[PDB]
RNA sequence: UGUCGGCUCAUCACAUCCUGGGGCUGAAGCCGGUCCCAAGGGUAUGGCUGUUCGCCAUUUAAAGUGGUACGCGAGCUGGG
RNA sequence: GGAGGUUGGCUUAGAAGCAGCCACCCUUUAAAGAAAGCGUAAUAGCUCACUAGUCGAGUCGGCCUGCGCGGAAGAUGUAAC
């Protein structure tokens, strides 16, 4: 989990999804790209 | 990918050239064995070569617009084996009949020998 | 299975092992394929072999076209491809050499004139390090 | 909102009940199934099953498509059922159902023993594969869950209890 | 009876185990598998030209599965007394004392060799197995007579240190 | 002899070859010939490109002491390996400080003899900045000849660490800070946005515009 | 950096920012141009930094122009000095910038790859910028 | 409106040193690095120096960072 | 459906698309990569890419703008209507 101001996506695999009034990116190939905030 | 610049446009334009050929057509429908049966029935190429291909039935309504083989408009639904002969009238319709004797798949849809609806 | 064997088995079983990942079965009643063949050229070619081990033990032995890998390397020079291919040539072929055994290959190839079953056997040397000229 | 649209087209035997906010199925081979709805989906009944919505909203939009899906997996879930497959992978795991208790061996000083809850039964075909047997899919999914969350799978080597249709990565230890 | 370690800092031993031996046996264990130690002894018995006899051990353990071990060994060229049969398998459960009796058999078994030992009448022929120095005794040499016989007040020539045995 | 000749001119051309080996020296003591061949045999592949581990006396039995006043002469380490020392080597030992150490599984002596190894080597010698100065009028003194009155502009200034001049990008002088003031205060740090002065007794060549670093240098040593 | 040769005067005061730039909102050499919408004042380390930063990613051909030149000299007082005593010493050079001010230019290049130089640009810039094309008018 | 340091006695914050729960790892294991949650309880003895600090010696799971008139002289001391 | 030369060459006990390096062509096709992933000790065997069929009406993205969301950690007690 990377936790930063500035989330987005870092290849074509990731989502930018709104879960609980918080903005991740969750990627179903590579977990380094997980992200929250922002 | 198929674009509709030119791979509807250049396979029209092949299939009715094709179109001018000998008048029998065989038509089928192969969701069958593997691709080295299509290839068994494409060392044909080698004795007889007809047609030995399947095109869009999308596709295949655009072509075929000479009103030579006008009967495979009704028949072309879901896959088409459109294998319209050169010369010696038949043989298509002969060989894939043993061909089917010998495998499960194929449907043979009908025949384009002159004027003939199915 | 799709074994190797290399111009004689019936004896030694090093390298034939048909017990290891398959069904094993008679190793004195399959080594005779090596008899009954007879390898064909020279006893140097490793010849390709199916086998199937239908109900319980029953032996098929098919055989198939001598693999394009020894043609290249103990016909026109060292019997070992290069390290690096298309960076340092192994060995010179002349394109006689390649339609001498591209009629006894005739097995596949999907080949409708002998113009474009060429072009497969140059696709092969060139991945060997091997220079292949017309 | 297409999946409100589709008609559920239940099969032959089934059994069909509508208490206005209230739907209960019958179903051969496991029934007694039932489900409220909100305020804002009208179930209009006929040979087949259709959803429309009351509003205009948003939240009206969204939620007449998830009735329409849970709605179809009773109907699927009497006639058919649902089951999901685990398997154990690594040198000593097993597997045991004993009646209503699923016995494991993951690879610690005890071996675990899970209660199955009423409704839904496991049996084990082998010491490696776990089939879960159930008529409705959220309490199905969720014991799948809790068995594959005691031993979940490793990077270095795969062991561990995992979804038979589950892709699992693989790492090596560099150099 | 030889018995070699089996770390990989001590292959020079293994050698000189191996040619002294005039059998080999190649304990291999049934959960493990083939590990590069018994590839380097199946190497050392290939060099000696000796026959090998293997015994899969802890097969107690539940895991067990001897069967991997003979595509394994297979594969280095070892075959099954099964198969073609050249070597002899069998299980053996050490510290519970299965099969035990059964490898017992096994490399008693090999009198092919018929192991002709010449006159135990000659003159000692032996090698050196270890040696080391006792500060109350000197030089103290384990040596494995290989043919004759060796007696006590005997002139003994060993390498370059030569002497004659005060003790045995 | 003839071994050691032969190894001796071959280790001597390859050593002119690459330049010079930092080198380990023990005297290696065992219970058995086995043993002390496979020690010796796998003490050799424990070195490194500049380091590397020599036995400079080998033997079966106790430690003595020819060996011990052997190890006395070569700044060796005296591992003994399933064996003791008598009484005459250890009152050598005692007199001294030899250290010597005992033990019964040869992966205790790889281990120690890695952890010595890893000993024998201490660069990453490179800088980082603490701050930088520029100069902007010029002073004399008794004690330091040309002061440079200036401007700290980035960082920090500290009394005693080393310099860097350099003007038009090119370094002239690299030694250290010996006299730093503010006013008549002799101050051992400046800030930035502070004005200072500056001397340094072998600088001697000051002028306007010339720019100072400060830094100091971190050693995070190296691995095998 | 950028600054000029010699100067009338050796400081200036600090004055006011007002108004919008009626002159250099135009692309009058270029083919696409970064322009400010904000007010502000760039500090000639951050017009160097944005050049740097905005060449480096073209790497091949392309015509680069520079529209703002810092010509305001600004002082700055030591620390621990009280207030008085005079005006302090010069510092660092600054340019004024007005809402609509056209910063850099270039052609030569696809307008995609001016679009992704002058993002990276952007992001060195104390100010709100835009991206902007040649109008004839 | 008595200004450093020490003693005695404390109270709060969390930007967490230990213990507790997790994500990623260039995470094999044993150990680590980094980030997220968490303030319940804990969180050395000495040699030098007036020292706070710092450097050393030897421990500990750890020897946290700060606010409180740089907490506390109508509570003590008086080395600076 | 997802193929033939072909276990491409080297290395390796054995590297067969899938330990590691180099190369990455041709063939019948509608389509198939000297292969993106799982698995095999190495095979074998389930995937993906790609193509044909069904489906049956929308889908993709940018610009301007009103109100909102994160970025947002402190010391006696809520304590920034
Ligand atoms: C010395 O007086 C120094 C000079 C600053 S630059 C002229 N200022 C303060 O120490
Ligand atoms: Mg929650
Ligand atoms: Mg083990
Ligand atoms: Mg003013
Ligand atoms: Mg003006
Ligand atoms: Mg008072
Ligand atoms: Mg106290
Ligand atoms: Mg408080
Ligand atoms: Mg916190
Ligand atoms: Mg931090
Ligand atoms: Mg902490
Ligand atoms: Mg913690
Ligand atoms: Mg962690
Ligand atoms: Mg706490
Ligand atoms: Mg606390
Ligand atoms: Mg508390
Ligand atoms: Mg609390
Ligand atoms: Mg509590
Ligand atoms: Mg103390
Ligand atoms: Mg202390
Ligand atoms: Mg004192
Ligand atoms: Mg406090
Ligand atoms: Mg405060
Ligand atoms: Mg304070
Ligand atoms: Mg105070
Ligand atoms: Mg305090
Ligand atoms: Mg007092
Ligand atoms: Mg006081
Ligand atoms: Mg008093
Ligand atoms: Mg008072
Ligand atoms: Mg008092
Ligand atoms: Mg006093
Ligand atoms: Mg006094
Ligand atoms: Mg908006
Ligand atoms: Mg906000
Ligand atoms: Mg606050
Ligand atoms: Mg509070
Ligand atoms: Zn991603």
């Amino acid at each position: 989990m990377k936790v930063r101001a500035s989330v987005k996506k870092l290849c074509r695999n990731c989502k930018i999804i709104r879960r609980d009034g918080i903005v991740r990116v969750i990627c179903s190939a590579e977990p380094r790209h997980k992200q929250r905030q922002g | 990918m198929a674009i509709k610049l030119e791979d509807k446009k250049a396979i029209v334009a092949e299939v009715n050239e094709a179109a001018k050929a000998a008048l029998s057509a065989v038509v089928a429908d192969a969701r069958g064995v593997t691709v080295g049966a299509m290839t068994g029935l494409r060392k044909e190429a080698r004795e007889a070569g007809v047609y030995v291909k399947v095109v869009r039935n999308t596709l295949l309504k655009r072509a075929v617009e000479g009103t030579q083989f006008d009967v495979l408009n009704d028949v072309f639904k879901g896959p088409t084996l459109i294998a319209f002969s050169n010369e010696h009238p038949g043989a298509a319709a002969r060989i894939f009949r043993e061909f089917a004797k010998g495998q499960d798949k194929f449907e043979i849809k009908a025949a384009a020998f002159e004027g003939q609806f199915l | 299975i799709k074994l190797q064997v290399k111009a004689g088995q019936a004896n030694p079983s090093p390298p034939v092992g048909p017990a290891l990942g398959q069904h094993g079965v008679n190793i004195m009643e399959f080594c005779k394929a090596f008899n009954a063949k007879t390898q064909g050229q020279e006893p140097g070619l490793p010849t390709p072999v199916i086998i199937t081990v239908y109900s319980d033990r029953s032996f098929t032995f098919e055989t198939k076209s001598t693999p394009a890998a020894v043609l290249l390397k103990k016909a026109a020079g060292i019997t070992s491809g290069s390290a690096r291919p298309n960076s340092q040539k192994v060995g010179t072929v002349t394109r006689a050499q390649l339609e001498e055994i591209a009629k006894t290959k005739q097995a596949d190839l999907t080949a409708a004139d002998l113009d474009a079953a060429v072009r497969t056997i140059a696709g092969s040397a060139r991945s060997m390090g091997l220079n292949v000229e017309g | 909102s297409r999946v409100a649209k589709n008609p559920v087209k239940l099969p032959a035997g089934v059994e069909i009940k509508l208490a206005g906010q209230q739907l209960s199925i019958k179903g051969a081979k496991g029934a007694l199934e039932l489900k409220v709805h909100p305020s804002v989906e009208v179930i209009q009944d006929s040979g087949e099953l259709r959803f429309a919505a009351r509003n205009g909203d948003q939240q009206t939009r969204a939620m007449a498509g998830t009735t329409r899906a849970l709605v179809n997996n009773m109907v699927v879930g009497v006639s058919q059922g649902f089951e999901r497959k685990l398997q154990l992978v690594g040198v000593g795991y097993k597997a045991q159902a004993k009646g209503q208790v699923l016995s494991l061996s993951l690879g610690f000083s005890h071996p675990v023993d899970y209660e199955l809850p009423a409704g839904i039964v496991a049996e084990t075909p082998s010491q490696t594969d776990i089939l879960i047997k159930g008529i409705d899919k959220q309490l199905v999914g969720q014991v799948a869950a809790e068995i594959r969350d005691f031993r979940p799978p490793e990077p270095y080597k795969g062991k561990g209890v995992r979804y038979a249709d589950e892709v699992v990565r693989r790492k090596e230890a560099k150099k | 009876f030889l018995d070699t370690p089996g770390h990989a800092a001590f292959t020079a031993m293994r050698a000189r185990g191996a040619q002294a031996t005039d059998i080999v046996i190649l304990v291999v264990a049934a959960d493990d598998g083939v590990m590069p130690q018994t590839q380097e002894a199946v190497q050392h018995a290939k060099a000696a030209g000796v026959p090998i006899v293997v015994a899969v051990n802890k097969i107690d353990k539940p895991e067990a599965n001897p069967d991997n071990i003979k595509n394994g060994l297979a594969a280095l060229d070892v075959i099954p007394e099964e198969w073609g049969g050249d070597a002899p398998f069998v299980p053996v459960s050490a510290k519970l004392g299965t099969g035990v009796d059964e490898l017992l058999e096994a490399v008693l078994l090999q009198a092919e060799v018929l192991e002709l030992k010449a006159t135990p009448s000659a003159p000692g022929r032996g090698v050196v197995v270890e040696s080391r120095l006792d500060k109350g005794r000197g030089p103290v040499a384990t040596v494995l007579v290989q043919d004759g016989t060796l007696r006590q007040g005997d002139m003994v020539l060993v390498g370059i240190n030569y002497g004659r045995v005060r003790a045995m | 002899l003839a071994r050691a000749h032969a190894g001796k001119l071959e280790n001597i051309f390859e050593n002119m070859g690459q330049e010079e080996k930092k080198t380990l020296n023990i005297v290696l003591k065992a219970d058995v010939r086995g043993s002390l061949e496979a020690l010796q045999g796998s003490l050799s592949g424990l070195g490194n490109d500049e380091v590397q581990v020599r036995v400079v006396g080998g033997g079966v039995g106790g430690i003595t002491e020819s060996d011990a006043n052997l190890a006395l002469a070569s700044n060796a380490v005296l591992f003994g390996f399933n064996v003791r020392a008598d009484a005459g080597a250890r009152k050598i030992v005692e007199a001294e400080g030899l250290d010597m150490r005992y033990y019964n599984v040869i992966y205790d002596i790889i281990e120690d003899v890695k952890k010595a190894l890893t000993g024998m080597l201490g660069s990453d010698l490179r800088e980082n900045i603490l701050g930088i100065a520029e100069v902007r009028d010029v002073f004399r003194s008794p004690k330091f000849g040309a002061i440079a009155g200036c401007m700290v502009t980035e960082g920090m200034v500290h009394r005693n660490r080393p310099i860097r001049v350099l003007r038009d990008d090119v370094v002239i002088f690299e030694g250290e800070l010996e006299s730093l003031r503010r006013f008549k205060d002799d101050v051992a740090e400046v800030r930035a946005g502070m004005e200072c002065g500056i001397g340094v007794k072998s600088y001697n060549d000051v002028k306007v515009g010339d720019k100072i670093e400060v830094f100091e240098k971190v050693e995070v040593a190296r691995s095998l | 950096m950028l600054q000029p040769k010699r100067t009338k005067f050796r400081k200036q005061m600090t004055g006011h920012n007002r108004g919008l730039a009626h002159r250099g909102s135009k692309v009058s050499f270029g083919e696409y141009a970064l322009k400010a919408t904000s007010r502000g004042r760039l500090t000639a380390r951050q017009i160097e930094s944005a050049r740097r930063a905005l060449t480096r990613h073209v790497k091949r051909g392309g015509k680069i122009w520079i529209r703002v030149f810092p010509d305001k000299p600004v002082t700055k007082k030591p620390l621990e000095v009280r207030m008085g005593k005079g005006k302090g010493g010069v510092e660092y050079w600054v340019a004024q910038i007005q809402p609509g001010k056209v910063l850099y230019e270039i052609e030569g290049v696809s307008e995609e790859l001016a679009r992704e130089a002058f993002a990276l640009a952007a992001a060195k810039l104390p100010l709100a910028t835009s991206f902007v094309k040649r109008t004839v008018m």
